[PDB]
């Protein structure tokens, strides 16, 4: 048998076979650097 | 250091013709997180 096999993707079909995008984010944190932060919020300057 | 490249620089004059003798300290330039293993290197030549 022929281990790749065809979708076949219908607008017809239901719910339950309509095509569905999946993202998988690993966040992998290897023990030396760190390169992806998060955008957190900055706040206003004031003085004396 | 701890897996970041530092690379510190400085563009010293001569006054003189060679290895003037002066103080200049080296201002940081760049950090880099490469975090690879280094134990040797070597330096590039231009020909004309
Ligand atoms: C290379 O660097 C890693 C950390 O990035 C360190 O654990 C390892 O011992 C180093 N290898 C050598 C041969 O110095």
């Amino acid at each position: 048998y022929f281990p790749l096999q065809s979708y076949g993707f219908r607008p017809t079909y239901g719910v339950g076979h309509q095509p569905y995008r999946v993202v998988v984010l690993s966040f992998e944190l290897l023990h030396a650097p760190a390169t992806v932060c998060g955008p957190k919020k900055s706040t206003n300057l004031v003085k004396n | 250091i701890d897996g970041y490249f530092k690379i510190y620089s400085k563009h010293t004059p001569i006054i003189g013709r060679d290895f003037p003798q002066g103080f200049s300290a080296l201002e940081p330039l760049v950090d880099l997180p490469i975090g690879i293993n280094i134990t040797r290197f070597q330096t590039l030549l231009a020909l004309n």
